[PDB]
RNA sequence: AGAUACCGUCGUAGUUCCGACCAUAAACGAUGCCGACCGGCGAUGCGGCGGCGUUAUUCCCAUGACCCGCCGGGCAGCUUCCGGGAAACCAAAGUCUUUGGGUUCCGGGGGGAGUAUGGUUGCAAAGCUGAAACUUAAAGGAAUUGACGGAAGGGCACCACC
RNA sequence: UAAAGUUGCUGCAGUUAAAAAGCUCGUAGUUGGAUCU
């Protein structure tokens, strides 16, 4: 995996985990 | 395709290199002396040997052949670079020689010299080929 | 190569170096007496002066200052000193 | 490993270099990371020279040339060819080929 | 060299450069040692005697080898002073 | 390159000892949460209730069943 | 010369020099060769020195006198200009000539024909001779050089500074080491002029030969 | 029977030169082997330190090469490394011996401390390269034999060092390049300038000089 | 900005040393300089030096003689006992034949063996051999 | 085959400017700053100094444009058995087991992971700081020989073509 | 604990193997030119 591509993946990640831990 | 190989040019080599006075004019009279003193298997190969003979020598009459080192090759140089004129090139009366090199001459113990002449220098300093 | 050394001179070598680089550093400047022509006495200008100098006895330009050695004017006649 | 002591370009001494768009793609490119090729032109084809001659009204028209600077990315320069890779030691050269 | 009893005990003496003063090794193949002829004094002829210089290697390949020869052959009465 | 002041006692002391924590044995015996994670808990030995036989398989380059048990 | 007025300059001898040219160097300048030239020129021709160069002539005589047996200096020539040369001075002192392509190996490889194993070694031009220059590098090989003034001096132990482009100045500078190798060695005499003159050891085009007959 | 190819060669055959130093003080290469043979003969003793297969990938498989490493060398003052690669082991062999016979270096052997008896160690620390192994030889007191690893103790011994301490750094692994780290720290010992070789050096006749004549009959 | 006139002393003759050059020339010169040369010298390692006097801070032309293989500084100055001598020795020195550890004491600026005889410490300068 | 892409026609935010925020890039010379020392050469940019000669100011000097050098910083280049390095390569990436000129930041097998968590900053996106359990015998660097390339350039056989 | 110069004060590294802050300024800290018998 390109490794831009897993830090993009990681971003979504921790912004999902955000918007769930309210 | 009439390349001569290696067989063939070293053979002959060998040959105008040891026997380079018992060769002889006509090509026939080179295989026949080929034949006589080299343990050549086969009609077709001993007249390429010769053959090649024919062609070195033929490459003599004008200069050395690389391949060979024979004493009469060394001779014949020698020989023709013993040439010399009854006056040196380096004997003449005048000689232009620059303000320069007079004046290296004088510091020199030799500027009582009235052997040479004063050429004039160059106009400028245009020496240097143009860049780019 | 073999610094210092009077068997092999080297007053040019000495000179064509930088200032501060010579063995003992120097200024490549020096003081100059000025006449001019319509004047009667002596100035003393530096080379290198960064100063529009006048004479000391009327108003006339002596010298003007440029990136380096100051351009005297036409006539003044100028000696080194030392 | 670095393959150019350049890095392919002309940037010494500066940081950034405003980039030029490929003739063939359009593709942004350093202007000292481009390739540039000044074509001369006759605007009349060597075949074509004898007839417009023919046909001028004038004698001795001299044809007008055409001057096209193009600017190329690596991609699109070694496609077509105008450069090509070289072995590492051939690379060093900067010798413009003979013309 | 040498030990507290006093004899000598190294394998051998190793040359030391005319120029550097530095140990030529055993396998330094670029090292030379040039004797030259000494003249005899009226009738400019080869008199039977030389003078030897031993240059390393190193001096030879920075290109020092003959500035070194000349210097040492001025040193030594070969070369004319001036 | 390195400090070299007859007064740097207290900077290459500290420097030295922030930098061991980059070590990984001396943070893994340092740090204290490996010996919390090691089941025996710094012991050499254990003893275990067997709870059951278990058949571990051999890594891939391998073929064999590696009898164990839980305990 | 080592201030012997036998062993000075004469007037012949700088009236050759000056004839052939052997004074004018290139528009470049080797840093090594600086303490050989005299001044440069207006047009950027660099003049040598004619002292230093017969003072270096006379040491490279000296050094290859040193050497009993003459067939262990090798005389080294690549280009055409001194091969001429080179043959005439290996005729008159006895050293062995290598004239033409100077085969890698020669020095190196005991396995070789032409392996040959030279106290000293003399060469016309260190570019264009480099490749004996290199081999005397591993065989513990002196060597003398005609240098011009942007020649390198690498493993190059006595330079004589010449103009070793032209035809007549490197014929010149052989012709005198030779004789002053055989005036030291005790054949031949200062007391009278040499019977051999510089023209023998000259290259000349063979154009020059055909009309010249 | 020896039928010499070298001057020195030739020189040696006829009992011209009297000792190997004779050949180092000039520094001369020793292109024959048999000219070693001649002089340390007898108390010459060979090691294969290692024989190493290396394989060149070709069109078809794996050409495959053997590499010895032999160190030689009297117990006295003089060793040799020398390293051969060949199709077959056994000739790889030959031409490693051939090799460390013709490399062979005098050894200078100095004191620790007090200066009794027959030198011991060496003179002084001496650092030997390559290709990333770094071999540092220190100076021991007598009796301490050799602290050091296997391969340079090889050398060590081989060379006539009694006692030594070894540093070593880098990929020692390597056998080739640590072998070849200690055979040039080894032979840095007498190219190392100490105040005892301060004393002008007296030029003699080199034996192509002093001997001359010999060789132009030949 | 430069710091330890000794260090870029010591540097540049051991740099001139290892390219086999005649003369070194060392500025500025400094009392220090002059006698860690002095005692480098007594022990036939340099040879002679001219010290040239301008009139902001002198430099000095070292005479080289090819006997030196390093001279080193060694910063910072080391308060060295008598006892942690043999220490700085076996570190330094490349052995116990020859070499030499220079040190400033209160009797001046003397070599490790005289400083062993006079039965001082000091502090460090540096070592040459 | 599918295209959600490459390609085409449009086209929103944006791209432009003003005022606030963000503080990240292969932000790179993947190379901290200051100082000393250690080769050669030809250029080039700025400043100064010196000098045949050529041009313009249509006249004296000066001043420009050239030409030949020198000195000082600067961007670089070529070369070199300085030396170094695993090598690529570097006149610094040299002056290193012959190890110490001064000083800042920073690395310690590969993953987990720049993740979790806490703190802090931000309107937000996110930035700074930043683990562990666990997993693993290699991951990696440079260079060599092959093999392959939807890379380039050649050569050959009427089992290729004309 | 040594081996580990793989924690490097002695004594390690940081172009490409892990690594020099994007870049400057800047207090503390550290380090500081010659010179006085």
């Amino acid at each position: 995996m390109r490794a831009k591509w897993r830090k993009k993946r990681m971003r979504r990640l921790k912004r999902k985990r955000r918007k769930m831990r309210q | 395709g009439r390349v001569r190989t290696k067989t063939v040019k070293k053979a002959a080599r060998v040959i105008i290199e040891k026997y380079y006075t018992r060769l002889g004019n006509d090509f026939h009279t080179n295989k026949r002396v080929c034949e006589e003193i080299a343990i050549i298997p086969s009609k077709k190969l001993r007249n390429k040997i010769a053959g090649y003979v024919t062609h070195l020598m033929k490459r003599i009459q004008r200069g050395p052949v690389r391949g060979i080192s024979i004493k009469l090759q060394e001779e014949e140089r020698e020989r023709r670079d013993n040439y010399v004129p009854e006056v040196s090139a380096l004997d003449q009366e005048i000689i232009e020689v620059d303000p320069d090199t007079k004046e290296m001459l004088k510091l020199l113990d030799f500027g009582s010299l009235s052997n040479l002449q004063v050429t004039q220098p160059t106009v400028g300093m245009n020496f240097k080929t143009p860049r780019g | 190569p073999l610094a210092k050394d009077l068997l092999h001179p080297s007053p040019e070598e000495e000179k064509r170096k930088h200032k501060k680089k010579r063995l003992v550093q120097s200024p490549n400047s020096y003081f100059m007496d000025v006449k001019c022509p319509g004047c009667y006495k002596i100035t003393t200008v530096f080379s290198h002066a960064q100063t529009v100098v006048l004479c000391v006895g009327c108003s006339t330009v002596l010298c003007q200052p440029t990136g380096g050695k100051a351009r005297l004017t036409e006539g003044c006649s100028f000696r080194r000193k030392q | 490993t670095k393959k150019r002591r350049n890095n392919g370009r002309a940037k010494k001494g500066r940081g950034h270099v405003q980039p030029i768009r490929c003739t063939n793609c359009a593709r942004c490119v350093p202007k000292d990371k481009a390739i540039k090729k000044f074509v001369i032109r006759n605007i009349v084809e060597a075949a074509a020279v004898r007839d417009i001659s023919e046909a001028s009204v004038f004698d001795a028209y001299v044809l007008p040339k055409l001057y096209v600077k193009l600017h190329y990315c690596v991609s699109c320069v070694i496609h077509s060819k105008v450069v090509r890779n070289r072995s590492r030691e051939a690379r060093k050269d900067r010798t413009p080929p003979p013309r | 060299m040498q030990n507290d009893a006093g004899e000598f005990v190294d394998l051998y003496v190793p040359r030391k450069c005319s120029a550097s003063n530095r140990i030529i090794g055993a396998k330094d193949h670029a090292s030379i040692q040039m004797n030259v002829a000494e003249v005899d004094k009226v009738t400019g002829r080869f008199n039977g005697q030389f003078k030897t210089y031993a240059i390393c290697g190193a001096i030879r390949r920075m290109g020092e080898s003959d500035d070194s020869i000349l210097r040492l052959a001025k040193a030594d009465g070969i070369v004319s002073k001036n | 390159g390195k400090c070299r002041g007859l007064r740097t006692a207290r900077k290459l002391r500290s420097h030295r000892r922030d930098q061991k924590w980059h070590d990984k044995q001396y943070k893994k015996a340092h740090l204290g949460t490996a010996l919390k994670a090691n089941p025996f808990g710094g012991a050499s030995h254990a003893k275990g209730i067997v709870l059951e036989k278990v058949g571990v398989e051999a890594k891939q380059p391998n073929s064999a069943i590696r009898k164990c048990v839980r305990v | 010369s080592g201030a012997l007025d036998v062993l000075q300059m004469k007037e012949e001898d700088v009236l050759k020099f000056l004839a052939a040219g052997t004074h004018l160097g290139g528009t470049n300048l080797d840093f090594q060769m600086e303490q050989y030239i005299y001044k440069r020129k207006s047009d950027g021709i660099y003049i040598i020195n004619l002292k230093r160069t017969w003072e270096k002539l006379l040491l490279a005589a000296r050094a290859i006198v040193a050497i009993e047996n003459p067939a262990d200096v090798s005389v080294i020539s690549s280009r055409n200009t001194g091969q001429r040369a080179v043959l005439k001075f290996a005729a008159a002192t006895g050293a062995t000539p290598i004239a033409g392509r100077f085969t890698p190996g020669t020095f190196t490889n005991q396995i070789q024909a032409a392996f040959r194993e030279p106290r000293l070694l003399v060469v016309t031009d260190p570019r264009a001779d480099h490749q004996p220059l290199t081999e005397a590098s591993y065989v513990n090989l002196p060597t003398i050089a005609l240098c011009n003034t942007d020649s390198p001096l690498r493993y190059v132990d006595i330079a004589i500074p010449c103009n070793n482009k032209g035809a007549h100045s490197v014929g010149l500078m052989w012709w005198m080491l030779a004789r002053e190798v055989l005036r030291m060695r005790g054949t031949i005499s200062r007391e009278h002029p040499w019977e051999v003159m510089p023209d023998l050891y000259f290259y000349r085009d063979p154009e020059e030969i055909e009309k010249e007959e | 029977e020896w039928m010499p190819v070298t001057k020195l060669g030739r020189l040696v055959k006829d009992m011209k030169i009297k000792s190997l130093e004779e050949i180092y003080l000039f520094s001369l290469p020793i292109k024959e082997s048999e000219i070693i043979d001649f002089f340390l003969g007898a108390s010459l003793k060979d090691e294969v330190l290692k024989i190493m297969p290396v394989q060149k990938q070709t069109r078809a498989g794996q050409r495959t090469r053997f590499k010895a490493f032999v160190a030689i060398g009297d117990y006295n003052g003089h060793v040799g490394l020398g390293v051969k690669c060949s199709k077959e082991v056994a000739t790889a062999i030959r031409g490693a011996i051939i090799l460390a016979k013709l490399s062979i270096v005098p050894v200078r052997r100095g004191y620790w401390g007090n200066k009794i008896g027959k030198p011991h160690t060496v003179p002084c620390k001496v650092t030997g390269r390559c290709g990333s192994v770094l071999v540092r030889l220190i100076p021991a007191p007598r009796g301490t034999g050799i602290v050091s690893a296997p391969v340079p103790k090889k050398l060590l011994m081989m060379a006539g060092i009694d006692d030594c301490y070894t540093s070593a750094r880098g990929c020692t692994a390597t056998l080739g390049n640590f072998a070849k780290a200690t055979f040039d720290a080894i032979s840095k010992t007498y190219s190392y300038l100490t105040p005892d070789l301060w004393k002008e050096t007296v030029f003699t006749k080199s034996p192509y000089q002093e001997f001359t004549d010999h060789l132009v009959k030949t | 900005v430069r710091m330890n006139v000794l260090a870029d002393a010591l540097k540049s003759i051991n740099n001139a040393e290892k390219r086999g050059k005649r003369q070194v020339l060392i500025r500025p010169c400094s009392k220090v300089i002059v006698r860690f040369l002095t005692v480098m010298m007594k022990h036939g390692y340099i040879g002679e030096f001219e010290i040239i006097d301008d009139h902001r801070a002198g430099k000095i032309v070292v005479n080289l003689t090819g006997r030196l293989n390093k001279c080193g500084v060694i910063s910072p100055r080391f308060d060295v006992q008598l006892k942690d001598l043999e220490k700085w020795q076996n570190n330094l020195l490349p052995s116990r034949q020859f070499g030499f550890i220079v040190l400033t004491t209160s009797a001046g600026i003397m070599d490790h063996e005289e400083a062993r005889r006079k039965h001082t410490g000091g502090k460090i300068l540096g070592f040459f051999f």
